DNA sequence: TTTATGTACTCGTAGTGTCTGC
DNA sequence: GCAGACACTACGAGTACATA
C-alpha cells in the first residue's frame, strides 16, 4: 500500500527507461540476456558482436545503491526468464551448494510451467547476489564453468582475493557513479508526486556527499520530509554535514590524501586535523606503512621548510619511518603492545608524510617489499637446502 | 538484606520521547516518525551516554503498543549474535506473520551493533532489503564506522551529538524537583563541568552527592568525585614553565595516585585532540610522548620517565 | 474457528514426515472441504500438492475460508514432542497469528497444549493444471521405492522410457549405467500388485536422483503410487491416501 | 588399617552416582563421617547446588571414626572412574587428614588390584545447612515423565515455568518456535504405583526456571525411578531423586520477574 | 623379480597400521627367507623391526633381493580398498621406480591396479645386539594397551618395578597416581589371557608415554604380546604374528 | 601476503548416545 | 534383541581482529 512502504521500494524502477544512470551497462546486460540462448546454439565456440558468445556467466560490481539488484531483477522480468536468487541470508558453503541449485543448473521452471505468449518463463536465471558475504568461490567458480542457464553475479570489489578465480570465467560488466541528471530528473518527480518542494541545485549537492548512493538519497528525502517538508539552499549545508558518508578508503587512495600537500597546511588543517588522518590510517593499517614508505620520496615536496632541501626532508622522514619499524616491532612480538597502534600511526604514516607532502613525481606504485620479501623468503629456502644437502 | 532502591540512573529514565533533552531536530524528527509511523530503518550513533537506546526503546514502545512483548526483538551483545545460530532468529522474527496497526511494523533492535561481525551484516542485508515492507531494523551504535558499507547505503542516519549544558542543567532541575534535594547553582555548574556533557555521568555523580554530603554544594562534590584528568593534563601541557608543568604533574596525578601508564596515554589523546599549537610542533610532541609511552610499557615506569617527558615537550615547545 | 479433530496423532505425523524433506514452506488453505496445502521447493523446481479429506478427520468444524503458511522444521519439532499415540486437534482463532495444536491423551490426563507461530508466505497462489497426461502408469509403492533407491547410486540423471508399452527404467550418466528394465506386476490374487498404463506415445522424460528420493520418502502413507507422465507437462508422483490424495509434481529435467 | 574404609557392592552404583551430578558441577566436598558421606557441592555459577548423601546402607562395609572432609574435582574423580571394569569392588581409602584417597579397583575379586589415587582438593567452603523449610508444594512425578516433559520443552524456550494451583502440574514455556503448555492432572494407581502423580498443596507458586539448569537436573533422572520436585515463592526449588539409601537434592535458583 | 603375493588385503594394510605412527618410513628389504623393513624413528630411540614368513600369506617368489625405500601414507591410500575377500599383488620388474600393486578379488571380477612412486633412500641398518633378557613376559595385547592408555593418561612418565610374583605398573603424576599391578595368571581354557612372567632378575626401568602409546597402537597384531625386560638394557616389546614377530625397542630415561 | 600471542567465530568431522524397527 | 537410523555434544582446523 501507501504511506506504509519505504520510498526506496515504491518507487524503484518498473521498466529500463526509469533507471538513473548506467545505460551503457543495463543495455550491455540486456544484450547478453538476449542473445545467451544464440550463444548456447552456437556451443559458446566463438564471441558475438560485442564478445557475449564466449561467456555464458556474467557479474556485476560498484558502489551500494546504484542499481545492481534492480537492473538484474529488471532484465531478468522483462525476457521472461524465472528469477532462482541466491543471498547471504542462505548458506552458500560448499555442501549445501552442491546441494542446492547444482541440480538446477539444467533443470525446468516448474511455478514456469504453472505461471503459463512467454515462450522463455520456462527457465532458471541464476542470481548469487552479494558475492562477498562468502570453498564457496571455488564451487560457484566452477559453476560458471559449466552452466546449462543464464547465470549472473552481484558483488561490490572485484579487487578483493578471494573473487581472484573469477577472474576471466565471467563477462565482467561494471556500473559506475551515475550522472547527476537522472536523478535530478527522478527526484523532481518524487518530489512534485510526494507533496513536498525540493530545490534543483539542492541535488548536486546531495550526491555530491552522499558519493552517488541512490538509496540513501531517497532516505535521506524521505526523512527530511518527515518534519520539514521544504528543502532549499540554507540548510543544504547542514543536511549535507548532518548526513556525510564516512566511506572507508582504499590504500592507493590512502597513499593519495596522506601525501596531498594542502591537509598539512595551516587552512587545511581547520577541518582536516590529525585525528582524521590517525582515523584514515587506520582503515588499513597493514598497508598504510608500506605504501607511504616506497612513495615518500617520489614527489615533488610542497612542505619544504625555508632553508630545507628535499633530500633533507627525505632523510628526516626516514628516520621517522625507521622508528616505526621498531614500534611495529614491539607491538607484533612475545609482549604483543596493541596499545601502541596510534603511536605507530603517527610515526610511520602521519609524520614522514608530513615534511615530503606534494604532487607526485610519478604515480602511486602497489608495494613491492611484500613481493621482494617472498622471493627472498623463498630464496632462503633453497639456500638452507643446499647448504644442508652439502653439508 | 533489603531490596535496593532503583538508582537515580533507572527511576527517572525517559518513557516518552518529549523527556529526551538535546539534539532537538532529532528529537523531532523522531517524534514526527512516530505520529507517522513510517519508521524507516535507521542507525543511532554518538558518544556514550547521551540517550542513544532510550530514544530507541521509547519509540518501540510508542509505534506498537500492547504488541511490545512479542511485536519488538531486542538484540544485544549479551546475546550471542553470531552469523549461523542468529541468521534464523532475524529470519524467523521477519517472516513471522503478526497482525499490526496499519501504518506499524515490527522492530528489530540490534542494540549495539558495533560489536557485530562482517558475516551477520552481510546477511542482514539481504534479509533487510527482502523484508522491508514487514520488519524494520533499528542499529544504536556507539561508532558507526564498524557498520559496513552496504548497512549503511540502506539506512538513515541519525547522529547524536553531544549534550548541550543548557538541555543537562534543565534535566538535572527536573530531577531536583522531583526528588527535592537542596542545591546550590555553584554545585550544579560543578557537576556540569565534572559530567563532560555525559548525562549518566551527571546522575551518577548527584548520587554520590546527595547520598554522601545532603547537599550538593561544590565543595561537596570536588570532594567526592575528582576533576577530569584529561582536562589537568591539558594544562599541564600547555604552561610555559617548566617547573609549573612539574609541579602540576606531580601534586595533581602523582599524589592523586594515578597510574603513570593513565597519564601517558591521556597526555598522547591531549595531544593529539590540542589543536592551539602548530602541527608539526603536535606531531615531535606525540613522538616524545610515545618514546616515553615505549619506556613505560617495556617495564620501567617512574616519576622521572614522566619528568623527562615534561623537559622534553618544553625543550620542543620553547624553541629550543 | 476452524477445529480439525484427527484421531490420533500418526498420519498427520506420516505426512509432515513424507514431504518435509524437500519443501521447508508449505501454506495450509483451510475451507469446508477440508484443508489443502501448497507446497514449492527452495530451487522451485518440485511441487508438492496435498489435500485431505474431510472423513480423515474425527471432526472439522470451519466457519471461514482461511490460510496457514507454516515452517516445516518447527511444525516438525513440535509434532515429535507430542506422543503418537494422542489425538492431535487444530485450532486457529479469529486472527490466524498463531494456531493451537493440541494433544490429548486417553490414558491418563496429559493436555500437552502447544502453539505455533504462522509465516507470511508469498501471495503466489495455486495455479493447477488439467492439461492431458500421455502416460499413468500404477505401481506398488514399496518395490519402486526399493528399485529407485537401488538406482540412485548411479548417476543423477533418472530417465523414465515408455518404449514397448513397457515400463523402462534408466539410471545411466557420466559416472556409470543404471538401466533397469522392470515389467508389469497385474495379479489377479493380490489387489494390492497391480500395474496399469496407458502407454499414448513413448515418451522420455529425465529426472534427478536426490530429489527423487525425496519423492519416494512419502511412500509409506499409501501403498499404490501412480506416476503421471505428460509429453510437456511436468510428471506427477501421486499417492492416494485413505481419504485425500498427496501428489508430488516434479519439473523435467533438460 | 586404613582409618577410613568405604567398600562398595559394585563400581557401577558409584559411578553412575558420580556421573549423575558430573556436568553440572565442578567442585565437590565430600564430608565422611559415622552417619554416612554427604557432599555438598555449587555450581560456578552459583545458581545450582548439589546436596548427595550416601546412607550406611548402600555401602557392603563402612567405618569412619574421625569426620573427614573430602573436598574433590569431579572432572578427575570421573576420569579414575572412567577406567576399570564396572563389575569390580570399589573399596574408597584415606588416611588421617591425607593428601589423596586410594580407590582400590579390585579385578572380580582376586588376581589383578588397582591402587588408582586422585590428590585431595583443599576447598575451604563449609556445607550450608539448605536441608528444607515450609515448603508450598509438593508434587511427585515419575523420573521418565518429568525428563520427557523438560526434554520436549526445552527446544521450545530458554525458560520453563512451572506452576501449581488448584491440583493441577503445569509447564508452560513461552518461546520464538512456540508455546508448550503441557499439563498434569493429579492421579494415583494401584495397578502400577510407580506412575502416580502425588500433590499436596498449601499455596499457589508461579515459579521461572532455566532450561539448561533443568537439563541439568533431568540427566541425573537415571538414577531414581521417582522424583520428588517442591517450590516455594520464598525458596529454592527442590528436586529429592530418591536412592538405595539416600537422596540426591537439586536445590536450582529461580529467575526473578 | 619381485612376487610378494599376499592372501589377505586387509592383512598387509593391518600391518601398516601399527607401522604408520611408529616411524614415518620403513626401508624394505625382501629376501626369499623373509621380507625385513627396520626403521629408526626421528628421536634414534625407538627401533622397529618387521619379520615375514614365506609359509602364510599366499606363496612368498623373492627371486632376488630387492631392497625398497617409501612412505606409508601414500600405501595405505592405496590400500583403503581393504575388502575381506580381495587380495594382494607385489610386482617388482627392472628399475622398479613404480611397483604397481594389482587387487584381484575373489568374490566379484573387479579389478584394481595402482602405482606408487619410489623415493630415493638407500639406508638400512639391521643390528640385533641383544637377545638375553632377564624378564620375559607373555599378556593379552589388549589388555596392555587399556593399562598402559589409563596409566599414561594420568601420567607423562610410567615407569614399572618388577619384584617377586608382582608384575607391578605404577604412573605418578600431578592429577594423582595409578599403581595397577597384575599377577601371572594362565588359563588353559583362554591361551590369549595367560600371564607369564620368566624370572631371571627383577627390572626396574623407566619409560615414556608417547612410545608406550606407539607401541600399544598395533596391539591387534597378536593376540598375546611378548613383553621383555633387561636391566639396564633397551626394553623389547615382541608382537607376535602368525609368520615372523614384530619387536619395538626403547630406552629407559632415568635421571637419578 | 611476512608479522606472532591470545581471543573469538565458524565450520566440519567423528563418534556417542538414545530412538524405531523386525 | 541386534541392526540401522537418527540427531546430538564434543573436538579440531582454519580465518581475522588487535583504539576508541
Ligand atoms: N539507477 C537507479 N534509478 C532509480 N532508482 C534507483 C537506481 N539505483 C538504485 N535505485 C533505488 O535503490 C533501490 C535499491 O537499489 P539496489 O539495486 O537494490 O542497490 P544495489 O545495487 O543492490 O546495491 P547493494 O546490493 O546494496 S551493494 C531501488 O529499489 C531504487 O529505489
Ligand atoms: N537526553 C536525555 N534526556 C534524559 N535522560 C537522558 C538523556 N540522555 C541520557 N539520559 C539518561 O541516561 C541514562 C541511560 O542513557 P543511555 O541512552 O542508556 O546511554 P546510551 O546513549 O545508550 O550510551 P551507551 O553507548 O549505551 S553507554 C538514563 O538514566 C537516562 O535518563
Ligand atoms: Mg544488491
Ligand atoms: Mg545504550
Amino acid at each position: 500500500r501507501e504511506e506504509d512502504k519505504l520510498w526506496t521500494v515504491k518507487y524503484a524502477p518498473t521498466n529500463l527507461q526509469q533507471v538513473c544512470g548506467n545505460k551503457g551497462s543495463v543495455m550491455k546486460l540486456k544484450n547478453w540476456l538476449a542473445n545467451w540462448e544464440n550463444s548456447k546454439k552456437n556451443s559458446f565456440k566463438h564471441a558475438g558482436k560485442d564478445g557475449s558468445g564466449v561467456f555464458r556467466a556474467a557479474m556485476l560490481y560498484g558502489p551500494p545503491g546504484i542499481g545492481k539488484t534492480t537492473a538484474a531483477h529488471l532484465v531478468a522480468q522483462e525476457l521472461g526468464y524465472d528469477i532462482l536468487e541466491q543471498n547471504a541470508s542462505d548458506v552458500r558453503s560448499k555442501t549445501l551448494l552442491n546441494a542446492g541449485v547444482k541440480n538446477a543448473l539444467d533443470n525446468m521452471s516448474v511455478v514456469g510451467y504453472f505461471k503459463h505468449q512467454n515462450l522463455n518463463g520456462k527457465h532458471f536465471v541464476i542470481i548469487m547476489d552479494e558475492v562477498d558475504g562468502m570453498g564457496g568461490v571455488g564451487q560457484l567458480a566452477q559453476f560458471c564453468r559449466k552452466t546449462s542457464t543464464p547465470l549472473i553475479l552481484i558483488c561490490n570489489e572485484r579487487n578483493l582475493p578471494k573473487m581472484r578465480p573469477f577472474d576471466r570465467v565471467c563477462l565482467d560488466i561494471q556500473f559506475r557513479r551515475p550522472d547527476a541528471n537522472s536523478i535530478k530528473s527522478r527526484l523532481m518527480t518524487i518530489a512534485i508526486r510526494e507533496k513536498f518542494k525540493l530545490d534543483p541545485n539542492v541535488i548536486d549537492r546531495l550526491i555530491q556527499t552522499t558519493r552517488g548512493d541512490i538509496r540513501q538519497v531517497i532516505n535521506l528525502l524521505s526523512t527530511i520530509s518527515t518534519t520539514t517538508k521544504t528543502i532549499n539552499h540554507e540548510n543544504i549545508n547542514e543536511i549535507s554535514k548532518a548526513w556525510e558518508k564516512n566511506i572507508a578508503l582504499k590504500p592507493f587512495d590512502i597513499a593519495h590524501k596522506m601525501l596531498d600537500g594542502q591537509i598539512y597546511s595551516d587552512i587545511g588543517s581547520r577541518n582536516f586535523t590529525l585525528n582524521d588522518k590517525i582515523a584514515l590510517y587506520f582503515d588499513d593499517f597493514d598497508f598504510t606503512p608500506l605504501m607511504i614508505q616506497e612513495n615518500y620520496l617520489s614527489t615533488r615536496p610542497s612542505v619544504l621548510k625555508p632553508g630545507q632541501s628535499h633530500l633533507e626532508a627525505v632523510a628526516e622522514a626516514a628516520n621517522c619511518i625507521s622508528l616505526g619499524d621498531i614500534v611495529e616491532k614491539k607491538i607484533r612480538s612475545s609482549e604483543q603492545l596493541w596499545s601502541l597502534l596510534p603511536l605507530h600511526a603517527v610515526l610511520s604514516s602521519v609524520y614522514p608524510a608530513s615534511k615530503v607532502a606534494g604532487h607526485m613525481a610519478g604515480r602511486i606504485n602497489f608495494t613491492a617489499w611484500l613481493g621482494q620479501n617472498s622471493k627472498s623468503a623463498k630464496y632462503y629456502r633453497l639456500l638452507q637446502e643446499i647448504h644442508y644437502h652439502t653439508r | 538484606t533489603l531490596s535496593l532502591q532503583l538508582p537515580w540512573v533507572e527511576k527517572y529514565r525517559p518513557q516518552v520521547l518529549s523527556d529526551i533533552v538535546g539534539n532537538k531536530e532529532t528529537i523531532d524528527r523522531l517524534q514526527q516518525i512516530a505520529k507517522d509511523g513510517n519508521m524507516p530503518h535507521m542507525i543511532i550513533s554518538g558518544m556514550p551516554g547521551i540517550g542513544k537506546t532510550t530514544s530507541v526503546h521509547c519509540l518501540a514502545h510508542e509505534l506498537l503498543g500492547r504488541s511490545y512483548a512479542d511485536g519488538v526483538l531486542e538484540l544485544n551483545a549479551s546475546d550471542d549474535r553470531g552469523i549461523d545460530v542468529v541468521r534464523n532468529q532475524i529470519k524467523h522474527f521477519a517472516q513471522k506473520k503478526l497482525h499490526l496497526p496499519p501504518g506499524k511494523h515490527k522492530i528489530v533492535i540490534l542494540d549495539e551493533a558495533d560489536s557485530m561481525t562482517a558475516g551477520a551484516q552481510q546477511a542482514l542485508r539481504r534479509t533487510m532489503e527482502l523484508y522491508s515492507n514487514s520488519t524494520r531494523f533499528a542499529f544504536a551504535c556507539n561508532q558507526s564506522n564498524k557498520i559496513i558499507e552496504p548497512l549503511q547505503s540502506r539506512c538513515a542516519i541519525l547522529r547524536y551529538s553531544k549534550l548541550s549544558d543548557e538541555d543537562v542543567l534543565k534535566r538535572l532541575l527536573q530531577i531536583i524537583k522531583l526528588e527535592d534535594v537542596k542545591y546550590t547553582n555553584d554545585g550544579l555548574e560543578a557537576i556540569i563541568f565534572t559530567a563532560e556533557g555525559d548525562m549518566r555521568q551527571a546522575i551518577n555523580n548527584l548520587q554520590s552527592t546527595v547520598a554522601g554530603h545532603g547537599l550538593v554544594n561544590a565543595d561537596n562534590v570536588f570532594k567526592i568525585v575528582d576533576s577530569p584528568h584529561p582536562l589537568i593534563v591539558k594544562k599541564m601541557l600547555l604552561a610555559s614553565n617548566l617547573e609549573d608543568s612539574i609541579q602540576i604533574l606531580r601534586t595533581d596525578l602523582w599524589k592523586k595516585g594515578y597510574s603513570s601508564i593513565d597519564i601517558v596515554t591521556t597526555s598522547f589523546r591531549v595531544t593529539k585532540n590540542l589543536a592551539q599549537v602548530k602541527e608539526s610542533v603536535r606531531l615531535e610532541m606525540i613522538k616524545e610522548i610515545g618514546l616515553t609511552h615505549m619506556r613505560i610499557l617495556e617495564g620501567v615506569g617512574t616519576y622521572l620517565q614522566l619528568a623527562s617527558m615534561l623537559a622534553k615537550i618544553h625543550k620542543l615547545n620553547n624553541k629550543a | 474457528m476452524l477445529e480439525a479433530k484427527f484421531e490420533e496423532a500418526s498420519l498427520f505425523k506420516r505426512i509432515i514426515d513424507g514431504f518435509k524433506d524437500c519443501v521447508q514452506l508449505v501454506n495450509f488453505q483451510c475451507k469446508e472441504d477440508g484443508i489443502i496445502a501448497q507446497a514449492v521447493d527452495d530451487s522451485r523446481v518440485l511441487l508438492v500438492s496435498l489435500e485431505i479429506g474431510v472423513e480423515a478427520f474425527q471432526e472439522y468444524r470451519c466457519d471461514h475460508p482461511v490460510t496457514l503458511g507454516m515452517d516445516l522444521t518447527s511444525l516438525s519439532k513440535i509434532l515429535r514432542c507430542g506422543n503418537n499415540t494422542d489425538t492431535l486437534t487444530l485450532i486457529a482463532d479469529n486472527t490466524p497469528d498463531s494456531i493451537i495444536l493440541l494433544f490429548e491423551d486417553t490414558k491418563k490426563d496429559r493436555i500437552a497444549e502447544y502453539s505455533l507461530k504462522l509465516m507470511d508466505i508469498d501471495a503466489d497462489f495455486l495455479k493447477i493444471e488439467e492439461l492431458q497426461y500421455d502416460s499413468t502408469l500404477s505401481l506398488p509403492s514399496s518395490e519402486f521405492s526399493k528399485i529407485v533407491r537401488d538406482l540412485s547410486q548411479l548417476s543423477d540423471s533418472i530417465n523414465i522410457m515408455i518404449t514397448k508399452e513397457t515400463i523402462k527404467f534408466v539410471a545411466d550418466g557420466d559416472i556409470g549405467s543404471g538401466s533397469v528394465i522392470i515389467k508389469p506386476f497385474v495379479d489377479m490374487e493380490h489387489p494390492e500388485t497391480s500395474i496399469k498404463l496407458e502407454m499414448d506415445q513413448p515418451v522420455d522424460l529425465t529426472f534427478g536422483a536426490k530429489y527423487l528420493l525425496d519423492i519416494i520418502k512419502g511412500s509409506s502413507l499409501s501403498d499404490r503410487v501412480g506416476i503421471r507422465l505428460s509429453s510437456e507437462a511436468p510428471a506427477l508422483f501421486q499417492f492416494d491416501l485413505k481419504s485425500g490424495f498427496l501428489q508430488f509434481f516434479l519439473a523435467p529435467k533438460f
